[PDB]
RNA sequence: GUGAACAGCCUCUAGUUGAUAGAAUAAUGUAGAUAAGGGAAGUCGGCAAAAUAGAUCCGUAACUUCGGGAUAAGGAUUGGC
RNA sequence: GCAGUCAAGCGUUCAUAGCGACAUUGCUUUUUGAUUCUUCGAUGUCGGCUCUUCCUAUCAUACCGAAGCAGAAUUCGGUAAGGUUGGAUUGUUCACCCACUAAUAGGGAACGUGAGCUGGGUUUAGACCGUCGUGAGACAGGUUAGUUUUACCCUACUGAUGAUGUUACCGCAAUAGUAAUUGAACUUAGUACGAGAGGAACAGUUCAUUCGGAUAAUUGGUUUUUGCGGCGUCUGAUCAGGCAUUGCCGCGAAGCUACCAUCCGCUGGAUUAUGGCUGAACGCCUCUAAGUCAGAAUCCAUGCUAGAACGCGGUGAU
RNA sequence: UUGGCGGAAAGGCCUUGGGUGCUUUUGCGUGGGAAUCAUUUGUAUACGACUUAGA
């Protein structure tokens, strides 16, 4: 969808990641984007509300040193509201899908961005809090 | 392909080519809107001065966001722009070499704005004492009007010389800056007659633009002054350690061909390039006072146009003023040229318009919002302050 | 019209502007400016003299010491 | 002379203002700092640079020719008075 | 490397939806060889970076044909040159390999690119190992270390200046370059299409990539105007200062640009492949032969910048 | 003198009627009626330029 709103973009390829969900996932590493296309020498990067490729460091054993995708729930940089205001979070944190859509964990922890919320509403139901 | 493999668009615009010096200080607009309205009470163009920035609130639409309805901010540039007078009506013919001009009406008053046609219009600043005008030649409207008559027997799209009373508040500077402005209309022979109507007297920017109306602004960009590529053509730095030269370009061309080619991204001039930016909706026309302002609550808040202190380094807005949607070309100070968007199209876009709530003004940064926070800060100062 | 509020500053924030910090913990903040986002972070309080912000109130000074006082009969 | 961890600043020793100046301050460049938030993705190579830093208290692994490893590691503390 | 012809054959049956041997004719010059024309009073090597311009044998997008096209993923092919990630291993080119993507095409420009960079490999001088050699020492064997000169005369071009001519402005426009791309999602529709499973189009809608231009409300960054904390040392003291990076250190502004901060981007006319019209030569048939309608991201126009030395006119004139 | 046409401007001209006649520059002379600089500065800018104020 259209997310609706615009945000510049946090989390280069690389990057460690809180894991928003009790998936058994501590930590993810984003490994790609989906949906992301770049420049020469020139990092894809990933900001709120993308499906993103990942990895759990730290996570899973079966999702350990396996690829599953997640979608970025919260993130230290600055995302710019149709309002005008700045949101920010206190961290990075994104809880992880499939590609498919299925699953891997039962709750949420910490908030979530209404934009996130709108665009996979299958995240939004297992949501305490929405931001 | 021998290389890259990895090969990336071209980092600037060939069409924003040359990257140079502009021939005047003011914008000229090469074509203009069709003749499909109104006569010349509608004139093509009209001109200002950008004052600075503000921000706005208003009543949005776009009816698919869920972020759709209430009032949301939008960026705006002030420009005021003065009633204008157009002087006179020249008259350009199409031929075939190009158009020569058959006349131009003069009015009765120009006075001091021919002197302004003198400064640097004619040059020397009040130098060796006169510049000249000529006075209208012992009623010679005859003359004028002969040639009047001639422009009507065929066609340019019937143009105005105009001026831009610059005197009126932020500018230092008395000169006036000189236009070529067309007019657009319905037929031929009462085109001829509104120009005539119009050149008579004064025109404001009531006359010209209705409020939220699609405006082509054309301006002259800032000037930097002489830079490298990196600013220029947007290029990177080569980062090393250690480089001979640093912040370049590898190489300008290749074995063959043996030329530097003009394609290629070089060091040169950058700023003061002309520009046009297409599509702006008007938001709002009006005076400091007394058109209005703003209702008060609600729909929303009266506030007067300037922030405190006025706009860094214009001065302050007391006059005619144009609010523009977004950006507009040049610094401050600088004349911009408006006109009808020339580009039917048409599309989506902004389909309604948007409702002001606000304007601002700001009384902020560590206080605001105007009438009460000044009474607030001025009991606690209170020498200083203003009142007593 | 619209207007938020500074949970540090105090001050009424302008509508149109702020930045809102949402924590680990889920608590809201709402910053009037920069300057009021970087001190939070810091963790000076707004109390302790920030501009000195949120402090601005009275109340204060004394009248009358002499003897704080005890025994003396 | 204060520091003695190096550094810096001094004072009655004493010594000097290098053989070019003036006006301005653009890119380019050469020394140089700081950078959103992310955090080696850059580069042959984490090259540099940042980073850590004094000292006290407590604590301290594999291995080992028991000498060492060891300031391992990790953490805490420190003012002005 | 790629193409054409022929079409044995296979594809359930069917040469030609697709695949296609033997044979055979070509084409290109971008691998490799061959040569010895050029340079031994000297052409800097591979590779990579970055900047440009191109090519068509087109990977994607546009328009189309065929199908063994029900949808629909698709396969093959025509027209067509107006984007083609980021990484791990390796010096690697190449390639392998991973997630992305609409798809992550191939080729040239002295293997484009050292009076630009890099310097990792090749390819000096020291050294080790395997192997060979009586030995010195050698290997298209491996390995560690091992330098990058020049102040631009001419030309080429970014930009700036700049006279003849009756003068200053303002304009015209010969012309030059020439920006729009692409995706996702909604409605449309759980419809068409279909046993079912699944699952479209068209347009209207919203948003985002990627590019370009621009701006400095917003808000980021800066902040060596200035003001304040606190460290040592110094002028007796505090108070007031000085030095300690070019700002001692910590704290922030205007201006200046960006953290995708923030604003704005088609239709006609002509055509290609083709699909049609009217239509003969050849009484029929035939989309073309004469004629003609449509039809691409094409062409041009539209859109913008530059533009009186195309050897300029007004106007405004002493 | 009268005037049209062209082409818009210029030009350039071309027509119907009456008063006199034919058959590129280069000065010696006569008659007729403004910039750039300094100086302040920029909306600039390397030098120039532009831009700007002046009882």
């Amino acid at each position: 969808q259209g997310t609706k709103f615009r945000i510049s973009l946090g989390l280069p390829v690389g990057a460690i990641m809180n894991c928003a969900d009790n998936s058994g996932a501590r930590n993810l590493y984003i490994i790609a984007v989906k949906g992301s296309g770049s420049r020469l020498n020139r990092l894809p990067a990933a900001s709120l509300g993308d499906m993103v490729m990942a990895t759990v460091k730290k996570g899973k054993p079966e999702l350990r040193k396996k690829v599953m995708p997640a979608i970025v729930v919260r993130q230290a940089k600055s995302w710019r509201r149709r309002d005008g205001v700045f949101l920010y979070f206190e961290d990075n944190a994104g809880v992880i899908a499939n590609p498919k859509g299925e699953m891997k964990g039962s709750a949420i922890t910490g908030p979530v961005g209404k934009e996130c919320a709108d665009l996979w509403p299958r995240v939004a139901s297992n949501s305490g809090v929405v931001v | 392909m021998s290389h890259r493999k990895y090969e990336a668009p071209r980092h600037g615009h060939l069409g924003f080519l040359p990257r140079k010096r502009a021939a005047s200080i003011r914008a000229r607009v090469k074509a203009f809107p069709k003749d499909d309205r109104s006569k010349p009470v509608a004139l093509t163009s009209f001109l200002g001065y950008k004052a600075g920035m503000t921000t706005i609130v208003r009543d949005l639409d776009r009816p698919g966001s869920k972020f759709h309805k209430r009032e949301v901010v939008e960026a705006v540039t002030v420009v005021d722009t003065p009633p204008v007078v157009v002087v006179g009506v020249v008259g350009y013919v199409e031929t075939p070499r190009g158009l020569r001009s058959l006349t131009t009406v003069w009015a009765e008053h120009l006075s001091d704005e021919v002197k302004r046609r003198f400064y640097k219009n004619w040059y020397k600043s009040k130098k060796k004492a006169f510049t000249k005008y000529s006075a209208k030649y012992a009623q010679d409207g005859a003359g004028i009007e002969r040639e009047l008559a001639r422009i009507k027997k065929y066609a340019s799209v019937v143009r105005v010389l105009v001026h831009t009373q610059i005197r009126k508040t932020p500018l230092a500077q008395k000169k006036a800056h000189l236009a070529e402005i067309q007019l657009n209309g319905g037929s031929i022979s009462e085109k001829v007659d509104w120009a005539r109507e119009h050149f008579e007297k004064t025109v404001a920017v009531d006359s010209v633009f209705e409020q939220n109306e699609m405006i082509d602004a054309i301006a002259v960009t800032k000037g930097h002054g002489f830079e490298g590529v990196t600013h220029r053509w947007g290029t990177k730095k080569l980062p090393r350690k250690t480089h001979r030269g640093l912040r370049k370009v590898a190489c300008i061309g290749a074995w063959h061909p043996a030329h530097v080619m003009w394609s290629v991204a070089r060091a040169g001039q950058r700023g003061y390039h002309s520009r046009t930016s297409i599509n702006h909706k008007i938001y709002r026309v009006g005076k400091g006072d007394d058109e209005a302002n703003g209702a008060t609550s609600f729909d929303r808040t009266k506030k007067t146009i300037t922030p405190m202190g006025g706009f860094v380094h214009y001065g302050e807005i007391k006059n005619d003023f144009i609010m523009v949607k977004g950006c507009i070309p040049g610094n401050r100070k600088r004349i911009v040229t408006l006109r009808k968007s020339l580009y039917t199209n048409t599309s989506r876009k902004a389909l309604e318009e948007v409702s002001l709530k606000w304007i601002d003004t700001a009384s902020k940064f560590g206080k605001g919002r105007f009438q009460t926070p000044a009474e607030k800060h001025a009991f606690m100062g209170t020498l200083k302050k203003d009142l007593g | 019209m619209k207007v938020e509020i500074d949970s540090f500053s105090g001050a009424k924030i302008y509508p149109g502007r702020g930045t809102l910090f949402v924590r680990g913990d889920s608590k809201i903040f709402r910053f009037q400016n920069s300057k009021s986002a970087s001190l939070f972070k810091q963790r000076k309080n707004p109390r302790r003299i920030a501009w000195t912000v949120l402090f601005r109130k009275h109340h204060k000074k004394g009248i009358t010491e002499e003897v704080a006082k005890k025994r003396s009969r």
